[PDB]
């Protein structure tokens, strides 16, 4: 029993251990208090205005679409505080954490971004943070692992399985469902068992409310279409939401196409997988015939999880969002042409949204369009991954 | 069939708890489970619970994460596993055979496919461990349809609307993990209860017993037992058969 559905349309539920329900339903109930609560919603937006910095600028981009008839605007997350659009909803789930009386916080993370986010969050709100990154997550991302550990988070190495960001996941779980007595899960994405897809929608839902408010200020209408890349769809998500009832808004969604889809090395399960049940969801992934979860590939690790949520499972499957692939050298190339162009720092996650709106402009040049990208972070954390690319290439 | 059905009645006839040994088949590779599970019977396993390899086992603890490692190490695969399992009941006609499944391959090419399968090979039962009851409609359906028993966990933190669903969802047993539990479950005349949590000495089985539960589960202590011998084969099945039988000992009184 629940107050609100856990499904969109087949995909969503919550696949978890009978043990962990008690916990899902009271975080439920949780979020529709606070959803209704004036006090809460005024921390909340206290703490995005005064502490994370929102508004974000919506920048437009004369220079990269000049001889075309598109017109760019980038959603500038990566100027909210800690680089990218994760500080939004861990703000919102931290202060649900402390309405429930938890002062404890757990998360998972691949990239580091969600991981510095649940760090940072918990260093001002006065929760006791571990973070779980897996192995292989920890060898590398040294740089966002120091942050973490220099905000006072434990961070938890995982060896257990690939050693990756779906261990990370696992082991998440594996810890909330012995102590969610006094812990709260601060799950990273729009993804994994209701409530989580719908929560994060709805803590990063000002990314789409602002977008719309400054395109109508700057243009006078709509945009044609907003572009966001898609991990497990939380940037893109929250994009999308206040858009979904414009029916003449296009809603793009990049998954990471890693080598090439052809090559079996992508991220890119809503178009190249097949629904299964895991994390807590159904949705798409990626998996063998027998039905192991399989590994996923992108360049950049933020974009590296073999699902997707199940929303946006949903509203491709409806024909309100389109999904398309964009592969490591199409983002590296975006990568570069922003920082030449524009003077912007992409992370190489927003890369894969930029490089599909800058195919849609080269390849119908006097296509009039009016196009947003969600740049969901600034990309610092991947300047040595581009370095090592451009050296051994040349 | 009605293995379990069967089961309890002779163990209520001879006043005796059940005892059942969780491994993961093809730990730590197929010969040698075969053999590790030939000999959990030999010692007087009452049922057994077998473990399909799965790459994210995100419901089990870190003695299990390693078993389906060893076993993934050993190639195995949910269709070797299904033919170990149709050798099992060849050789073993009347012991109740429970998997314990994660919904992806379950779901993965049709769940009711997974469960004709199961009946098949001769399986009595499959606990799906990502499956609460509010997901449970199509898994235990298929199940009924294929006379397999769908089992139910009924954890510490249940409440009386969950401890009237599993009693009226699961048949072959109710997995437990208090006297209220046990008794409630009774009132809502659930399937027999064996206790499953954390059992690993003799005395935890005749307390389980005493409790008011038919049986006792060792999810994991077996498990440990492979784990703690993989260099020698001949000790392995010599505790195996000493500790079942010493815990077999414990639920005649
Ligand atoms: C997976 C992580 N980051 C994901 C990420 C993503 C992909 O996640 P969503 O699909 O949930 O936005 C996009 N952009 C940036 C800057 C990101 O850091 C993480 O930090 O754990
Ligand atoms: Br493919
Ligand atoms: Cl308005
Ligand atoms: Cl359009
Ligand atoms: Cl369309
Ligand atoms: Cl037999
Ligand atoms: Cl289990
Ligand atoms: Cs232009
Ligand atoms: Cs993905
Ligand atoms: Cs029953």
């Amino acid at each position: 029993t629940t107050l609100l559905n856990p499904y969109f349309g087949e995909f969503g539920g919550m696949y978890v251990p009978q043990i962990l329900m008690p916990a899902l339903n009271q975080l439920e109930e949780a979020f529709v208090s606070a959803q209704k609560d004036p006090e809460f919603q005024a921390q909340f937006a206290d703490l995005l205005k005064n502490y994370a910095g929102r508004p974000t600028a919506l920048t437009k981009c004369q220079n990269i679409t000049a001889g075309t008839r598109t017109t760019l605007y980038l959603k500038r997350e990566d100027l909210l505080h800690g680089g990218a659009h994760k500080t939004n909803q861990v703000l919102g789930q931290a202060l649900l954490a402390k309405r429930m009386g938890k002062s404890e916080i757990i998360a998972e993370t691949g990239a580091g971004a969600h991981g510095v986010a649940s760090a940072l969050a918990s260093a001002l709100l006065g929760l006791k943070c571990r973070i779980y990154m897996g192995a292989k997550d920890v060898e590398r991302q040294s740089p966002n692992v120091f942050r973490m550990r220099l905000m006072g988070a434990e961070v938890i190495p995982v060896h257990s399985g690939s050693a990756t960001l779906k261990d990370a996941c696992n082991e998440a779980l594996r810890d909330w469902s012995g102590s969610y007595e006094t812990a709260h899960y601060m799950l990273g994405t729009a993804a994994g068992p209701h409530p989580y897809p719908t929560i994060v929608r709805e803590f990063q839902r000002m990314i789409g409310e602002e977008t719309k408010a400054q395109i109508l200020d700057k243009e006078g209408r709509l945009p044609d279409a907003v572009i966001a890349c898609v991990g497990g769809g939380s940037n893109a998500i929250g994009m999308f939401a206040d858009f979904i009832n414009d029916t003449s808004v296009g809603l793009i969604g990049v998954e990471p196409g890693g080598h090439g889809i052809e090559t079996g090395e992508h991220g890119a399960p809503l178009k190249h997988g097949r629904v299964g049940i895991y994390f807590g969801m159904k949705a798409p992934m990626m998996q063998t015939a027998d039905g192991q979860i399989e590994e996923s590939y992108s360049i950049s690790a933020g974009l590296d999880f073999p699902s997707v949520g199940p929303q946006h499972a949903y509203l491709n499957s409806i024909g309100r969002a389109d999904y398309v692939s964009i592969t490591d050298d199409e983002a590296l190339e975006a990568f570069k042409t922003l920082c030449r162009h524009e003077g912007i720092i992409p992370a190489l996650e927003s890369s894969h949204a930029l490089a599909h709106a800058l195919k849609m402009m080269r390849e119908q040049p006097e296509k009039e369009q009016l196009l947003v990208v969600n740049l969901s972070g600034r990309g610092d954390k991947d300047i040595f991954t581009v370095h090592d690319i451009l050296k051994a290439r040349g | 069939m009605e293995r379990y059905e069967n089961l309890f009645a002779q163990l209520n006839d001879r006043r005796e708890g059940a005892f059942v040994p969780f491994v993961t088949l093809g730990d730590p590779g197929i010969e040698q489970s075969l053999k590790i599970i030939d000999t959990l019977i030999d010692a007087g396993a009452d049922a057994l619970e077998l473990g399909v390899p799965f790459s994210d086992p995100l419901a089990d603890g870190p003695t299990i994460q390693n078993a389906n490692l060893r076993a993934f190490a050993a190639g195995v695969t949910p269709a070797q596993c299904f033919e170990m399992l149709a050798l099992i009941r060849e050789k073993h006609p009347t012991i109740p055979i429970g998997l314990l499944m994660y919904a992806n391959l379950v779901f993965n090419n049709g769940i009711d496919a997974f469960y004709a399968r199961c009946e098949q090979v001769g399986v009595d039962s499959v606990l799906v461990a990502d499956v609460p009851v509010e997901e449970s409609a199509p898994f235990r359906q298929a199940a009924l349809r294929h006379n397999i028993a769908p089992i139910f966990i009924c954890p510490p933190n249940a409440d009386d609307d969950l401890l009237r669903q599993v009693a009226s969802y699961g048949r072959g047993y109710t997995y437990l993990l208090l006297h209220h539990l046990i008794e409630k479950l009774k009132e809502y005349h659930a399937a027999p209860a064996l206790q499953g949590f954390g059992i690993s000495s003799p005395e935890q089985v005749s307390a389980a017993v005493r409790a008011g539960a038919a049986g006792a589960i060792s999810g994991s202590a077996i498990v440990k037992i492979i784990e703690k011998n993989l260099a020698s084969p001949k000790q392995m099945l010599a505790e195996l058969r000493s500790f079942v039988s010493a815990m077999k000992a414990a639920s005649r009184a």
